[PDB]
């Protein structure tokens, strides 16, 4: 079952990755 | 960005926000095209990754590799794979140039310029210049013939294009002597879209796809050529609406026409889109069953030729209402097609019924029995066969997702035309917003 | 399947291809955080 | 030579994510773009760098 | 104004003094449609039995042959045609054109012209009136769908034979081969499309009868309430905030359009949207990508299949296709 | 086109021009049969191309002169039979007898007679054995039943498959109305061919000429009485 | 054969035109219309109230 | 046939010609505002 | 019922049809690909039939002019020649291999050009082209 942990450890990151440009952007009063 | 408040689109046109500001429309577009790049190497890394060699191309789901194949990469005699490595590269190539097309995309549209009709005169623009829009019409379209002139550098000069009707068996093929005849070319232009001539689909020789790719080539870079050096005529500027949304709109109407071609070669084509790789057509998957039985009941003892069905036509073999000799059954709609395993039985009356009972040669009868298994019949969680059938087979054919697919897409983009195009003509016009209450055009007309 | 060399970054490959349908979901969130101005 | 690819290779996944979130998030950023921008092209020049790096050495371990 | 014959012509042709509107799609749809009905109600009436499966085993279609209103129809072209362009000049003879179901590519193929081009009309129309032009858009809706069932589902199926039937038993007789074959029902888009029909229907008597019970009075008991608006009027003939102020209470406040702008087009949209991807689905079926297939998807420890509600469809779809086109297959897959 | 100008054209340069429903035309050779060796030859690419399809009426003029009026073709060039095969033997004497095996030998085939009636027919030389001169050489040849034992009627009546009854009428069904229909045959019957010899061409060691040939119609699987079918046309062949 | 028929199904003829008298018959109906359309232009255009320059047309 | 096959080509190519050159001759000056 | 005794159909390859339909079995036995590379012998066999049909029919068949029989014949029996031709070779040792295959390709390009011709139905510059193809096609065979 290592593959689908790997599976889902990576879409975690890139499921993440777009929110936390958002976040980031929120938080730091960005020109979003 | 923008908001209502000063644009007066909601959140749900706020693209259309980006009519007028160039910079930031040129972004969204190079934006767009990283995703079409990006998908293009995801999507092949992706079949690349989860292609085992134990099963042909259109068993495992993958419509990418398919048209590497076609291109003639990593593919043997046979349409046999020998090594993807080819497929790899081209998935990692897309890869990475997305992500170099994806910083443009970000960098054109979030700080940028916005309008780039002061900064940069050369690629700055106003839907309203039919000049300057012909010139980017013209530009766009020396680069699309330069592409075709790919095709045929590729088929002819870069190591060839796979041909299915390759004497001695399918194989990678140089293209010596493509057919460049005017009567040719023009031959399948304005042929009928019904059936036996089924209009551009029936293209059925690589000198010919590679031949008509050399006219493309030509008229795209001597129509470049054209519309870059001239405006359009007094007849075009009072024909056409010249607005950003209306070009759209031309587009919308145009690439409609080409998702509904696509959608039909998917289906009929075996030259461009083999069997090899795509599996059986419609046509195919239905003449091959009667043709496996023919084999199968000559060798219980039987004469094919003489053997009548229930309702006194042949069984086995038939005439179609043209005169020639076709497969018996409901494969009677399917008598006009033609594949690579059976036109070595065609004769020039049709199936040569001698050859039918002395020479079918093993290989023919595997390819037909591989494709009568395969045919593209299939449910919407890939249950292979009929409605009918079990949950036992998990597949669906290659042509029946690119064939579904690209109709569906032909279709809402038609519905794009009539929007985006009757938008167009409204805004311009200057009623796209709602009938004037003090100017309402119909209290003005005699009543009916 | 990949090189024996990219064997082990396999998994990444396989959620690749689902990366560009989250940019529309992308958009989505990225006006609701605007309050879709 | 594979031990050194696959982390030249990771190396490159690795510096691929930070662009994937910091050039967007300094882009945003107003004074991002005036003050960051000398450290986003020295990602950029990585990320290239990289990228014939892995290539080069994809031929001697394939 | 006007002195040439050709500006005089397109003055007459775009005019919205006609009573009926003629336009530059008019031009092509009043001939297409004029001939497709000529053609149809003859056919309808005094047509030859057609022999649909290629089996030489014609179908009596026409009144005059022994149907009634119910069972007559223009029957299909011939399977031996296929997809092959027949032109009642492609025959030898006008009794072969009609054996073989010539009337039936004649009426199909000029009726596809006919509603594109009403189609486009219904653009032109709003474009000459100063109105916003996207009625069209949603008479692509039904367009759509009869497009899939003459053209494209007989293109993908390879056969004109395979269209819908031109008469009220024929089109079952069209939806019952076509459960058999791609278990329609079981389809996400015949889902979307009763959806639309069922919701469309829901919507339709719920804004009506919202409308009609917000009548604001202006008429007498002995009088058609219908009476109390005057064509023209400037004035609201219902009160809207009522309206909502029902409904509101009905489910609660916020599941109710305030706004008669929003409402409509969330009542143009419903059917719209819904019919396009029911649409899709005869055409996606069209290419043999059927529905939903769960059979013997349930089994027990030891292998056991046991049945559900889909498998009993199947028994229904299974009797279906053996009968269906009796004498039509000599082989047991029914590919084409 | 004779043979050899038919093998030189592609599939696709005959696909529709309706050329695949001609029997071979055999051009210069000879008028007599004599320059064929005797012996037995191998009858191949026998080919029946009708050019003539009449049925007999019975005359309602009374007088019982029942001809064969001209009729329309309904199914389009379906109707030449082809690729049959078979024995030929020639005698010194000039006496033809041909012998046929296998091939098409048999094609559905609808004409329609003035006033609108369909006369289905099967025009078939099966088991053709015509024994005679090179002018004249006639013999009888098995037709069989238009439609198969497993051929069902609308009804889902059968003769080897379907419904012996009308299940539509539970209670009038198996009436003495409904026998005849109820119960299906698919027998066979028998049809009397002339044929004649007009080219032979001893160096291709092809012949051709003309063949009349009268045969009975579809019973509708013994619902109704065949009506006689003539059938006149050309034919060809290639001894072998 | 038994009868006569134009035979032209599926032979993938360029617009249909089995015989040289169906060019006639498009093209000159095609000419008759253009020839009146073409005599008619200036006239159509001069309503417009705009001389067909390089700035004529609906434009937004 | 061949007759009957010219006449519906001059009568297609009729209103298809006047459908082509209708839309050609100022079309989308054809409407009610200014 | 009546009995039939079809024990006989094995041979001659009536399960050949069923074989190819087999899922289970991998598409190199469903195709017959496998079986060719495992038994060279099928493979040089079918080699050798290839080359008659080569250096017999086609020249009747130029000579009648009979162009779609001779294009038939260059795809029938000789339609698995390209797979028999990489599957002998393959065998061959590494530097005979690459001499094989250089001759292999030659013999491809005279069989397609061979191919135009009855395509284009020039009898004379067909003729040439079978005599090149009969030619290389002993070469190919002798380095095999
Ligand atoms: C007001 C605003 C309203 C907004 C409304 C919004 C609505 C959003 C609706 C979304 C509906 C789609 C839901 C997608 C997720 C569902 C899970 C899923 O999908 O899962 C389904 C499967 C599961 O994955 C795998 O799918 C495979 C499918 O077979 C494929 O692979 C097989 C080999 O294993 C065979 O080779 C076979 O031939 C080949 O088809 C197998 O079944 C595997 O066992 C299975 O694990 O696909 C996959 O996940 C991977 C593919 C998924 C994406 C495919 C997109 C491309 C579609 C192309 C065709 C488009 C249209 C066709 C017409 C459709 C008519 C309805
Ligand atoms: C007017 C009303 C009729 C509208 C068109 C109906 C005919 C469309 C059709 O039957 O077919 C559309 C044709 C495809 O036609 C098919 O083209 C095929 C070409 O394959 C042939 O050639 C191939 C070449 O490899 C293979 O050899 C194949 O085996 C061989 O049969 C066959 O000839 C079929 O008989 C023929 O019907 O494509 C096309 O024109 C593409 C353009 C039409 C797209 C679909 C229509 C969408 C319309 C509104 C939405
Ligand atoms: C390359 C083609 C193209 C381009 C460049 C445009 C561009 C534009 N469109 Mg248009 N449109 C197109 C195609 C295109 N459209 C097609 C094919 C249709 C038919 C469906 C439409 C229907 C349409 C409408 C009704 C409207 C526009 C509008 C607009 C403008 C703003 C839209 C926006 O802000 O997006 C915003 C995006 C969203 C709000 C998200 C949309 C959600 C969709 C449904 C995603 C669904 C994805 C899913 C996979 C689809 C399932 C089916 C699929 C498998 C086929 C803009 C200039 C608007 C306008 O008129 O501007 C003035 C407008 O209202 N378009
Ligand atoms: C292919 C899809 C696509 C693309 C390319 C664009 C592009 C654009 N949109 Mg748009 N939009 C889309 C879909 C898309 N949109 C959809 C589906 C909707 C409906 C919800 C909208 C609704 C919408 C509205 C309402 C508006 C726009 C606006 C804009 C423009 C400016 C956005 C901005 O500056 O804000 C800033 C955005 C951010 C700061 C967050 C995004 C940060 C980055 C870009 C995320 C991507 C990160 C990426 C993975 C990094 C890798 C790149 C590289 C390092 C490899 C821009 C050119 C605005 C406009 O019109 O300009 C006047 C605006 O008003 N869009
Ligand atoms: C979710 C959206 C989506 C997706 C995922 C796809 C996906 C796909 N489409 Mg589709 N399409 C879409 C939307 C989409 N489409 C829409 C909205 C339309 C308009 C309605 C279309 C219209 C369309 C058409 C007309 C066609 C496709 C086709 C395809 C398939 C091949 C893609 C391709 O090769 O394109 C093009 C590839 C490129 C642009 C990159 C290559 C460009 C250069 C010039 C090629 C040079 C190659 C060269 C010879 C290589 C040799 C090396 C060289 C150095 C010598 C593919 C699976 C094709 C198909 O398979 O038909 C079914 C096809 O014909 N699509
Ligand atoms: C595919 C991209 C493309 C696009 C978008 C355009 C767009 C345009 N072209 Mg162009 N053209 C192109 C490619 C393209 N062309 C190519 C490749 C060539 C070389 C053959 C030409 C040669 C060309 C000429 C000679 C002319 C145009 C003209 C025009 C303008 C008038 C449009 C029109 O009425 O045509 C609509 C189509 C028809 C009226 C009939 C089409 C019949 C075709 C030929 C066969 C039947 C299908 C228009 C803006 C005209 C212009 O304004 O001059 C600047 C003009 O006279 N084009
Ligand atoms: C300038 C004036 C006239 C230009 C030529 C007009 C077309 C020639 C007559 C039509 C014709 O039969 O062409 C015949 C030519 C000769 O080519 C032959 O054509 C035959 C019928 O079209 C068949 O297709 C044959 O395959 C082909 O060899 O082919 C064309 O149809 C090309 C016409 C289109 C290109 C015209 C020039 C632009
Ligand atoms: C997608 C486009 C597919 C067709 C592309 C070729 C067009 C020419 C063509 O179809 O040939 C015409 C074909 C061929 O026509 C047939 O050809 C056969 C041989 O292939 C036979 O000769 C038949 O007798 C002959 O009728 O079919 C038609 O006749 C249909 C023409 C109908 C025109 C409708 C115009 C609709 C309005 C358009 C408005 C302008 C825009
Ligand atoms: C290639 C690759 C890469 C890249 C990647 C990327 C580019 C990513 C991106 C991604 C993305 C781009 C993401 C995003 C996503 C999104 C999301 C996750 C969201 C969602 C949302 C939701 C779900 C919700 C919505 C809504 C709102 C809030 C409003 C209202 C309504 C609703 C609720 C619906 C990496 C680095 C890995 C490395 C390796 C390779
Ligand atoms: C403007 C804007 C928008 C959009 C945007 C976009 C659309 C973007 C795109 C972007 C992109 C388009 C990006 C891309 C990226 C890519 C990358 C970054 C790549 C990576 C790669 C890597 C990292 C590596 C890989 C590998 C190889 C080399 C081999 C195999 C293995 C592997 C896979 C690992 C939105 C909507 C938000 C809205 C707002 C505005
Ligand atoms: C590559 C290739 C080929 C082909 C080629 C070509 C050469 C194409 C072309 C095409 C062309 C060359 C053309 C087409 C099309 C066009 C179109 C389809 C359109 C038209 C449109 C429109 C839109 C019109 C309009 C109008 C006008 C007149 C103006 C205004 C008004 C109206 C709108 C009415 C072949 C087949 C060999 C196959 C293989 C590949
Ligand atoms: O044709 Mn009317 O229904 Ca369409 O599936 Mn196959 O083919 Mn026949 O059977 Mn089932
Ligand atoms: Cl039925
Ligand atoms: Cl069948």
């Amino acid at each position: 079952n290592l593959e689908i942990v790997l599976q889902l450890t990576a879409l975690l990151f890139i499921v993440a990755a777009g929110p936390l440009v958002i976040v980031l952007l929120s938080s730091r009063g960005g020109n979003l | 960005g923008r908001d209502q408040e000063s644009t007066g689109f909601a959140w749900w046109a706020g693209n259309a926000r980006l009519i007028n500001l160039s910079g930031k429309l040129l972004g969204a577009h190079v934006a767009h095209a990283g995703l079409i790049v990006f998908w293009a190497g995801a999507m092949n890394l992706f079949e690349v990754a989860h292609f085992v060699p134990e099963k042909p191309m259109y068993e495992q789901g993958l419509i990418l590799l398919p048209h590497l194949a076609t291109l003639g990469y990593g593919v043997g005699p046979g349409g046999e794979v020998i090594d993807t490595y080819p497929y790899f590269v081209s998935g990692v190539l897309h890869l990475i140039s997305s992500a170099v097309l994806g910083f443009g995309g970000v960098y054109h549209s979030l700080v940028g310029p916005e309008t780039l009709e002061e900064s940069f005169p050369f690629f700055g623009y106003v839907w309203k210049d039919k000049n300057k829009m012909t010139t980017i019409l013209g530009i766009h379209l020396i680069v699309l013939g330069l592409g075709a002139w790919l095709l045929v550098w590729k088929a002819m000069y870069f190591g060839g294009i796979y041909d299915t009707w390759a004497p001695g068996g399918g194989d990678v093929r140089i293209i010596t002597n493509p057919t460049v005849s005017p009567g040719v070319i023009f031959g399948y232009l304005f042929r009928s879209p019904f059936g036996g001539d089924g209009w551009i689909v029936s293209v059925d020789n690589m000198e010919d796809v590679i031949g008509g790719h050399i006219w493309i080539g030509t008229l795209c870079i001597f129509g470049g050529i054209w519309h870059i050096l001239t405006k359009p005529w007094a007849w075009a500027r009072r024909a056409f609406v010249w607005s950003g949304e209306a070009y759209l709109s031309y587009s919308l109407g145009a690439i409609s026409i080409m998702g509904f071609t696509a959608c039909c070669m998917a289906w009929f084509n075996t030259t461009a889109y083999p069997s090899e790789f795509y599996g059986p057509t419609g046509p195919e998957a239905s003449q091959s069953q009667t043709f496996t039985f023919l084999v199968r009941d000559q060798r219980l003892g039987a004469n094919v030729a003489s053997a009548q069905g229930p309702t006194g036509l042949g069984k086995y073999l038939m005439r179609s209402p043209t005169g020639e000799i076709i497969f018996g059954g409901e494969t009677m709609r399917f008598w006009d097609f033609r594949g690579p395993w059976l036109e070595p039985l065609r004769g020039p009356n049709g199936l040569d019924l001698n050859k039918l009972k002395n020479d079918i040669q093993p290989w023919q009868e595997r390819r037909a029995a591989e494709y009568m298994t395969h045919a593209p019949l299939g449910s919407l969680n890939s249950v292979g066969g009929v409605a009918t059938e079990i949950n036992a087979v998990n597949y669906v054919s290659p042509r029946s997702w690119l064939a579904t697919s690209h109709f569906c897409l032909g279709f809402f983009f038609f519905v794009g035309h009539l929007w985006h195009a009757g938008r167009a003509r409204a805004a311009a016009a200057g009623f796209e917003k709602g009938i004037d209450r003090d100017n309402e055009p119909v209290l003005s007309m005699r009543p009916l | 399947k990949l090189p024996e060399a990219y064997a082990p970054f396999d998994p990444i490959v396989d959620v690749l291809p689902v990366i560009p349908v989250l940019f529309l979901l992308l958009a989505l969130v990225w006006q609701a955080s605007v309050s879709f101005r | 030579m594979l031990l050194i690819f696959q982390l030249a290779l990771f190396a490159f996944i690795v510096v691929s994510f930070l662009l994937v979130v910091g050039v967007p998030v300094v882009l945003a950023t107003p004074e991002g773009w005036a003050e960051n921008k000398g450290t986003v092209f020295s990602g950029i020049g990585i990320w290239f760098l990289l990228v014939f790096l892995v290539g080069i050495l994809n031929s001697f371990v394939v | 104004e006007s002195t040439s014959l050709w500006a005089r012509f397109c003055e007459w042709v775009t005019s919205t003094e006609n009573r009926l509107y003629i336009g530059w799609f008019g031009v092509l749809m009043i001939p297409t449609l004029l001939t497709a009905t000529s053609v149809f109600i003859i056919a309808f009436i005094a047509a030859p039995p057609v022999d649909i499966d290629g089996i030489r085993e014609p179908v009596s279609g026409s009144l005059l042959y022994g149907n009634n209103i119910i069972t007559g129809a223009i029957i299909p072209t011939s399977n031996a045609i296929g997809l092959h362009f027949y032109p009642i000049w492609e025959a030898a003879s006008l009794d072969e054109w009609l054996y073989n179901g010539g009337p039936y590519q004649l009426i199909v193929c000029h009726f596809f012209l006919g509603v594109c081009s009403y189609m486009g009309r219904e653009w032109e129309l709003s474009f000459r009136l100063g109105m916003r032009p996207w009625i069209a858009v949603a008479y692509s809706a039904p367009v759509a769908a009869a497009t899939a069932v003459f053209i494209i589902y007989p293109l993908g199926q390879g056969s004109f034979s395979d269209g819908m039937p031109l008469g009220i038993s024929g089109t079952f007789n069209f939806m019952i081969v076509f459960q058999a074959e791609h278990n329609i029902l079981m389809h996400p888009f015949h889902m979307l499309g009763v959806a639309g029909v069922f919701g469309g229907s829901l919507f339709s008597a719920m804004h009506g009868s919202l409308v009609t019970s917000s009548l604001i009075r202006e008429t007498t008991e002995n009088e058609s309430a219908n009476e109390g608006y005057k064509f023209g009027q400037e004035e609201e003939t219902y009160n809207i905030v009522a309206a909502h102020g029902y409904f509101g209470r009905l489910i609660f406040q916020y599941a109710s359009f305030n706004n008669s702008r929003s409402l409509h087009f969330f009542l143009a949209a419903w059917p719209v949207v819904g019919i396009w991807f029911t649409a899709l689905g005869i055409s996606t079926m069209a290419f043999n990508l059927n529905g939903f297939n769960f059979n013997q998807s349930v089994v027990d420890s030891q292998g056991r299949v046991i049945n559900t509600w889909a498998d009993i469809i199947n028994r229904a779809n299974l009797g279906m296709e053996v009968m269906h086109e009796r004498n039509a297959h000599n082989f047991p897959l029914d590919l084409a | 086109l004779t043979f050899d100008q038919l093998q030189g054209l592609t599939y696709l340069q005959v696909k529709g021009t309706g050329i695949a429903n001609t029997c071979p035309t055999l051009d210069s050779g000879s008028s007599n049969v004599k320059d064929l060796k005797p012996g037995t030859y191998k009858l191949g690419k026998f080919c029946m191309e009708p050019t003539s399809f009449t049925v007999k009426e019975e005359s309602q003029f009374k007088g019982g002169d029942a001809e064969f009026v001209p009729t329309k073709l309904m199914t389009r060039l379906t109707y030449t039979l082809d690729e049959m095969s078979g024995q030929f033997k020639v005698d010194g004497s000039g006496n033809v007898e041909l012998k046929e095996t296998d091939g098409i030998d048999y094609a559905p085939v609808t004409v329609q007679l003035p006033g609108g009636e369909r006369v289905p027919f099967l025009f078939s030389v099966k088991e053709l054995d015509a024994k005679g001169n090179a002018d004249g050489f006639g013999g009888e040849f098995v037709v069989p039943s238009y439609r198969g034992a497993t051929f069902l009627d609308p009804k889902g009546r059968g003769a080897a498959t379907g419904y012996d009854t009308a299940v539509a009428l539970p209670a009038a069904g198996d009436d003495e109305e409904y026998l005849k229909e109820n119960i299906k045959s698919a027998g066979a019957m028998k049809g009397q061919a002339v044929f004649s010899i007009a080219k032979v061409d001893a160096a291709t060691g092809e012949i051709a000429g003309v063949f009349e040939s009268v045969q009975p119609s579809d019973t509708d699987l013994g619902a109704k009485a065949p009506k006689d079918v003539k059938i006149t046309g050309l034919w060809y062949a290639q001894l072998s | 054969l038994v009868d006569d028929r134009l035979a032209g199904e599926g032979t993938g003829k360029i617009l249909g035109i089995n015989d040289p008298s169906l060019f006639w018959a498009i093209t000159i109906v095609f000419t008759i219309v253009w020839g009146v359309f073409y005599v008619s232009t200036r006239e159509i255009d001069a309503a417009s109230d705009r001389e067909n320059d390089d700035d004529f047309g609906l434009t937004l | 046939m061949l007759t009957l096959k010219i006449f519906v080509y001059t009568v297609v190519t009729f209103f298809v010609s006047l459908f082509i050159f209708g839309f050609l001759s100022n079309d989308p000056g054809r409407n009610p505002g200014q | 019922l009546d009995l039939f005794d079809d024990r006989k159909a094995r041979q001659a390859g009536f399960d050949i049809i069923y074989e190819a339909r087999d899922l289970d079995l991998p598409q190199g036995v469903r195709d017959g690909l496998a079986q060719a590379r495992e038994n060279l012998d099928v493979a040089k066999a079918r080699i050798k039939e290839a080359e008659k049909r080569i250096d017999a029919d086609l020249d009747a068949y130029i000579a009648k002019a009979y162009w779609t029989e001779g294009r038939n014949e260059l795809r029938r029996q000789v339609g698995t020649l390209r797979f028999d031709l990489n599957a002998v070779a393959d065998t061959l040792p590494k530097a005979a291999k690459k001499e094989a295959q250089a001759a292999k390709n030659e013999f491809l390009a005279a069989v397609e050009a061979l191919d135009l011709q009855l395509r284009k139905k020039n009898g004379d510059k067909a003729a040439a082209a079978l005599a090149d193809t009969k030619a290389k096609l002993d070469a190919v065979i002798a380095k095999l």
